[PDB]
């Protein structure tokens, strides 16, 4: 369970960086 | 291995910086330091807006010993089980890792700190250089983040 709730936490902060 | 000697100068700062409170480099050492400094704002960022999730995580994993500590590596490798790589999830990964240096501290376990930083840089360099290559290493974390 944690390192998926942190893989979609990663997501996020991802996506916020990375979009356009 | 200069990537993982870079990468767990990096890993190991943060987390113990983190830990203790108190700020204490190599090769690629300008690269290092805006890394470093990278990681002090977005980490600290993560594990402020997250960190009720972090908390029952954290609960979760139930560490009350150096024993415990063992079990991370397979919680870190599910990060990347869905085959996605990002530098969001990377660098959550490392923010957790700090959030749980704080907790080794708080409970006396602060000598478990340097194994923990030692297999958060492992599952990145071992399962993941070909793409922290492509990325162009640390220069590319703190290009992608830009803060
Ligand atoms: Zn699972």
């Amino acid at each position: 369970q944690v390192g998926r709730q942190l893989a979609i936490i990663g997501d996020d902060i991802n996506r916020r960086y990375d979009s356009e | 291995d200069e990537l993982y000697r870079q990468s767990l100068e990096i890993i190991s700062r943060y987390l113990r910086e983190q830990a203790t409170g108190a700020k204490d480099m190599g090769r690629s050492g300008a690269t290092s330091r805006k890394a470093l400094e990278t990681l002090r704002r977005v980490g600290d960022g993560v594990q402020r807006n997250h960190e009720t999730a972090f908390q029952g995580m954290l609960r979760k994993l139930d560490i009350k010993n150096e024993d415990d500590v063992k079990s991370l590596s397979r919680v870190m490798i599910h990060v990347f089980s869905d085959g996605v790589t990002n530098w969001g999830r990377i660098v959550t990964l490392i923010s957790f890792g700090a959030f749980v240096a704080k907790h080794l501290k708080t409970i006396n376990q602060e000598s478990c700190i340097e194994p923990l930083a030692e297999s958060i840089t492992d599952v990145l360099v071992r399962t993941k250089r070909d793409w922290l290559v492509k990325q162009r290493g640390w220069d590319g974390f703190v290009e992608f983040f830009h803060v």
